[PDB]
DNA sequence: ATCTCCAAATATCCCTTGCGGATCGTAGAAAAAGTGTGTCAAACTGCGCTATCAAAGGGAAACTTCAACTGAATTCAGTTGAAGTTTCCCTTTGATAGCGCAGTTTGACACACTTTTTCTACGATCCGCAAGGGATATTTGGAGAT
DNA sequence: ATCTCCAAATATCCCTTGCGGATCGTAGAAAAAGTGTGTCAAACTGCGCTATCAAAGGGAAACTTCAACTGAATTCAGTTGAAGTTTCCCTTTGATAGCGCAGTTTGACACACTTTTTCTACGATCCGCAAGGGATATTTGGAGAT
């Protein structure tokens, strides 16, 4: 097997998050598995959302993901809520939610 | 003739907000309040038109999230109007000066 | 050609609307004036350090990163135009 | 010239987990973004990490508890296992 | 002699923010650091510096917390802080879903 | 443990705090609040001492922990 | 020393090798410590400057963590750059909401 | 000897120069000078954070003297930036000077 | 309790588009393979400092007594912001043409880096003496009572 | 508004200890020199940004009417704060026991570097078509009215 991907059994390149790391600054030296265990969390954080977001489509008769899908998604997920805790989607809108002293009454 | 009660068209704009993600403020208007406010600090900018875009999503969702916070900073006063004051506090504890 | 009072474009009818988006079922009438005192800071500090990294750039056109930057600075990260 | 982006893996592991469904354009930019922005947060960490520690290298060791200071308890644990298996995995090979 | 309600916690507040002693008791403090330490990792040490660092930390944390609170109080016409301000502060400063 | 956090102390921070006067539930509330901000900060801090193979939690382990949370502390080696 | 050639009590070799080991890039140009230097310096400078005060407005000849306190929140800009910082023993500004004042 | 105690560094020195330049008839306590010491190591990293980031994002492989005026102006608030860069634009100025 | 009616939701048609699946021809980057070299794991060592111990008093925390004053509940009316209507401003949309300027390219080189010898700033360590601490007294600024 | 009464502020004096200056020794900065590549200035260019015009109509502004919200006013049960008495444990002081942090030395090895070989991923372009999204019509759920 060629690739480093495909010997470490990843989807996403380790090859580019190696030369990312290096054209980064953050030390001098990138060890071996570094990239290795680092595209692996990344594939497996976009794994969780898309998983997430994906159903957020079929809950709303859709059959492709937009940025709304992705917004439920995040802010329905107490943990992808709080990693995302200071970001913004664009174009994601908000969670339905009213107060209940708001309701008639 | 026919009139909903106070309130009642109010709720369903929320409703109607809530579901859908395009943006609020008008689109020109905006863009003339950003090469305003870019000229006082530097003269002859041009602008990306996704350069603006990206303001005016930041801003929405900005103003959104406040509105979230200043309301129940009304609802924890016994009050369902929000004011000038809940805001003030919103934007205190945030930690938001100037 | 001089632009002025430009914090009028933001509108009362679009400032209701954003208030409905945040689920805010009454407002009051001094609301509109706070909301564009609000904005107006909020857009001078952005774009503040927006304009910064385009001059750095010694660019004239403010472009999407700039701004990306200038919300991750403020510690309000977009997502949608880069980076 | 030559734009990167991760458009094609998130693209593979959108068919491994809902086979029959698509992504839009923005959605992608989107999903573009998260990726770099983990990326710099974990990076990041893990230069620090490094040098409090004078080390100069950082190695998978610091990915990890980069990783464990980062992620929400339970996002941090099968993050941490999907890690440590593909290193395990990688140096099995060669 | 008496003073009234609120006399003498008025002086209290002039007192406390004139001073900047700790005041929680130093032992009561590390033992609670140990505890939670240990439900994270046992046989674990502490230099001394550390556990102080962690309560000057923790109080200012609250003291913070409080000036928080004390505007939520305010806020609704009141003088006396209940959990529902604390509840509130923690959430617009978005350390709460 | 807990409980060490006393109930005249909780009131010593809150006047520091400006705080006139105190629903008696107040109390209770500090203690959890003070609870989940510890664990949170030596949950890091104990990251950083295992990290270096210690078994002994720094000044520095806590400095950089706050720093995490945003807590930047001055006077212990910043 | 670099320092004397800019006119800086802070030293333009240790920022130098400091930017050199902390990896913030490949290299570093001969003007970046000075500059950095000089900031560092300006704005150590500012804090003493009201720090000290503070000492005098306290009666007091040496400067204490408090005072440093009193120096950062006193001052709008300072305040602000140190927004998310504490100061160990610095204690809180005086303050007291009017409402809680008696009539 | 043979075996040397370690040795730490800081900026007190640096400091206690400052503070008689500013303050001659002032001293300063130990903790307080940790808290300074703190204060000048905290902004560098912020400034020096930034000025990579500038570097990174534009392309280039040095920190100069124009990523490190950007950071500061990106960093500091209205007049802190304005007197920060005035004193490092004139040491620049004045240290090309002396050869 | 029952009917009226309004706007959001459901349904039909037509059609534009942006998506996934191609196939393509191809710069640029990963992998492969060789080699030079410094980082850091290991193993042994010293001793700084963390834990701990034992005891004894002094002050803090706990508990108790009391009732002042505060939050919570109720009532009501003037105020005020929501709903709906009307007029028409100015945003949006779409195509246009001109060019300011962002981004790519290419050589000459200044300027950073690397390595080695020389010089010295600044850390470690030391302790006299005064700024500050701590105790007791006298002045002052205010609260609570009459 | 004036006269008794605490507690904090101020004044004074004697002890305590960490400021801050001084001594001494080295690691790190400066000086000098040879090497090369990232940076810079200057030439050329076409993406896309500003600018305009012009027609269509969606949305803002200004208005009237009035339902109902805010908040003012009033009452009072009871929860707190203030002061007293009681019970408990934090802090301080003198070490001695030895954990494990941090210093030192080292050589195997892992990663940097650079060159040649291999192929991944990007930019350009066309296609089937389900997915939408808009223009037009109808049915539907329930708010408000009789
Ligand atoms: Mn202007
Ligand atoms: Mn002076
Ligand atoms: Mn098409
Ligand atoms: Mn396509
Ligand atoms: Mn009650
Ligand atoms: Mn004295
Ligand atoms: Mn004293
Ligand atoms: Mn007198
Ligand atoms: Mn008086
Ligand atoms: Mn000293
Ligand atoms: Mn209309
Ligand atoms: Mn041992
Ligand atoms: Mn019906």
């Amino acid at each position: 097997a060629k690739t480093r991907s495909s010997r470490a059994g990843l989807q996403f390149p380790v090859g580019r998050v190696h030369r990312l790391l290096r054209k980064g600054n953050y030390a001098e030296r990138v060890g071996a598995g570094a990239p290795v265990y680092l595209a692996a969390v990344l594939e497996y954080l976009t794994a969780e959302i898309l998983e997430l977001a994906g159903n957020a489509a079929r809950d709303n008769k859709k059959t492709r993901i937009i940025p709304r899908h992705l917004q439920l998604a995040v802010r329905n997920d107490e943990e992808l809520n709080k990693l995302l805790g200071r970001v913004t989607i664009a174009q994601g809108g908000v969670l339905p939610n009213i107060q209940s002293v708001l309701l008639p009454k | 003739p026919h009139r909903y009660r106070p309130g009642t068209v109010a709720l369903r704009e929320i409703r109607r907000y809530q579901k859908s993600t395009e943006l609020l403020i008008r689109k020109l208007p905006f863009q003339r309040l950003v090469r305003e406010i870019a000229q006082d600090f530097k003269t002859d900018l041009r602008f990306q038109s996704s350069a603006v875009m990206a303001l005016q999503e930041a801003s929405e969702a900005y103003l959104v999230a406040l509105f979230e916070d200043t309301n129940l900073c009304a609802i924890h006063a016994k009050r369902v109007t929000i004011m000038p004051k809940d805001i003030q506090l919103a934007r205190r504890i945030r930690g938001e000066r100037a | 050609k001089v632009l002025r009072d430009n914090i009028q474009g933001i509108t009362k009818p679009a400032i209701r609307r954003l208030a409905r988006r945040g689920g805010v079922k009454r407002i009051s009438g001094l609301i509109y004036e706070e909301t564009r005192g609000v904005l107006k800071v909020f857009l001078e500090n952005v774009i503040r350090d927006a304009v910064t990294y385009t001059e750095h750039a010694k660019r004239k056109t403010v472009t999407a990163m700039d701004v990306v930057y200038a919300l991750k600075r403020q510690g309000r990260t977009l997502y949608g135009f880069g980076g | 010239t030559r734009k990167e982006s991760y458009a094609i893996y998130v693209y593979k592991v959108l068919k491994q987990v809902h086979p029959d469904t698509g992504i839009s354009s923005k959605a992608m930019s989107i999903m573009n973004s998260f990726v770099n922005d983990v990326f710099e947060r974990i990076a990041g960490e893990a230069s620090r990490l490094a040098h409090y520690n004078k080390r100069s290298t950082i190695t998978s060791r610091e990915i990890q508890t980069a990783v464990r200071l980062l992620l929400p308890g339970e996002l941090a644990k099968h993050a941490v296992s999907e890690g440590t298996k593909a290193v395990t995995k990688y140096t099995s090979a060669k």
